């Protein structure tokens, strides 16, 4: 038995960081050693126990993730920062125990023509505690005048979609994130490393 | 870098139609606020104009009603004023704008060098 | 229907120093929920298309030096450059986006 970790990082479809997807691996060995002997992932920040490792390490639980995101944004992904992404559409916990996987991915997310496909939240007026999925296509309102259900004046639609071309460097070019979180959680461990 | 330009206007017979159009790249015109703005030479500035994302809103200004209209084509990334029905105070120097988004407010930001239109 | 007025047309100070530019509106700009006042301030010199310069009535847009200041109460508005240097002298704007429909106040020549 093995993880599919290659559904996770080898799909095409992805979703943008509004509204994120969240896979349980579960009663499942993970090859790790592949994870780390493959040469390409941009960054490979783990906050675990060990960023190394990881043989001789069970759990009873472990969170998949899978993000776009705009290139220099990237590293707001890691605990205490702050920014548009990392307080309003992710934010991860202060204590937390897994790994953030960047890569890049501008040969396979981008179009000559431009992929306006690709969405991010700019505004939620409360700061998101530890992260938590937030779907909601509001047409928040600036006084003036009411929103009669239209984006009228003073009305701003809270998903921004990203400037994404196969022109801009390393700033602004797609980067394909993925949180692998662990939770040692009460019940027996069943994902066994390798 | 991101830029506005503009084409289109000059001369007219009196009542003629036109058709000026603004156009950018850079910012993804999918999510900004883009407005038509006058400067007639020696008088003042006004506003004239306003359209959003999916062009839900299309409010006018005082003399704007029932002689002009905003489009705008986001597959090619810009938009079009069409101008019916002319009269010789509507000459001017005219100005394609954007929004701001949240930050900022509905204020203009980037402006582009603007065309000319006069009837004669 | 909000009719502006200002006070400096074609305001010239001193040939240097200083400058002081009023505005106010007959309808209140704020809003009962946010604290906050809905009218902006513009630079534009002769020729090239108008700039930011105030957002939201009391902030600085970032792109330009800290000696700008424009503040006021919640229905009148005024300026502070402290130094008029030489390459500031261009039209100033009042804009008023409470209402849908915006209007653009007048211009105030601020030169020599
Ligand atoms: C995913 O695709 C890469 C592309 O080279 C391949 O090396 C890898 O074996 C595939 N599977 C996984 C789980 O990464």
């Amino acid at each position: 038995n093995l993880c599919p970790f290659g559904e996770v990082f080898n799909a095409t479809r992805f979703a943008s960081v509004y509204a994120w997807n969240r896979k349980r691996i579960s009663n499942c060995v993970a090859d790790y050693s592949v994870l780390y002997n493959s040469a390409s992932f941009s960054t490979f920040k783990c906050y675990g126990v060990s960023p190394t490792k990881l043989n001789d390490l069970c759990f009873t639980n472990v969170y998949a993730d899978s993000f776009v995101i705009r290139g220099d944004e990237v590293r707001q992904i890691a605990p205490g920062q702050t920014g548009k992404i990392a307080d309003y559409n992710y934010k991860l916990p202060d204590d937390f125990t897994g790994c953030v996987i960047a890569w890049n991915s501008n040969n396979l997310d981008s179009k000559v023509g431009g992929n306006y496909n690709y969405l991010y939240r700019l505004f939620r007026k409360s700061n998101l505690k530890p992260f938590e999925r937030d779907i909601s296509t509001e047409i928040y309102q600036a006084g003036s005048t009411p929103c009669n259900g239209v984006e009228g004046f003073n009305c701003y639609f809270p998903l921004q979609s990203y400037g994404f071309q196969p022109t801009n460097g390393v700033g602004y070019q797609p980067y394909r994130v993925v949180v692998l979180s662990f939770e040692l959680l009460h019940a027996p461990a069943t994902v066994c490393g390798p | 870098e991101v830029q506005l330009v503009e084409s289109g206007g000059g001369l007219v017979q009196p009542g003629g139609s036109l058709r000026l159009s603004c156009a950018a790249s850079g910012f993804t015109f999918i999510n900004y606020k883009m407005n038509w703005v006058r400067q007639a030479p020696g008088k003042g500035l006004e506003w004239v104009s306003y359209i959003s994302s999916g062009s839900d809103a299309i409010y006018y200004a005082d003399s704007v009603k029932g002689r002009f209209t905003i489009s705008r084509d986001n597959a090619k990334n810009s938009l079009y004023l069409q101008m019916n029905s002319l009269r010789d105070e509507d000459t001017a120097l005219y100005y394609c704008a954007r929004g701001g988004g949240y930050n900022y407010g509905e204020c203009m930001d980037v402006w582009g060098q603007g065309t000319t239109v006069t009837v004669s | 229907d909000i009719q502006m007025t200002q006070s400096p047309d074609s305001l010239a100070v001193s040939l240097g120093e200083r400058a002081t530019i009023n505005c106010k509106s007959s309808q209140s700009v704020l809003y009962s929920s946010n604290n906050k006042n809905y009218l902006a301030w513009y630079q534009q010199k002769p020729g090239q298309p108008p700039k930011l310069l105030i957002y939201w009535a009391s902030t600085r847009e970032s792109g330009v030096p800290d000696r700008f200041s424009g503040s006021g109460s919640g229905t009148d508005f005024t300026l502070t450059i402290s130094s008029l240097q030489a390459e500031d002298v261009a039209v100033y704007y009042c804009q008023h986006y409470y209402s849908p429909p915006p209007t653009f106040g007048g211009g105030t020549k601020v030169e020599i």
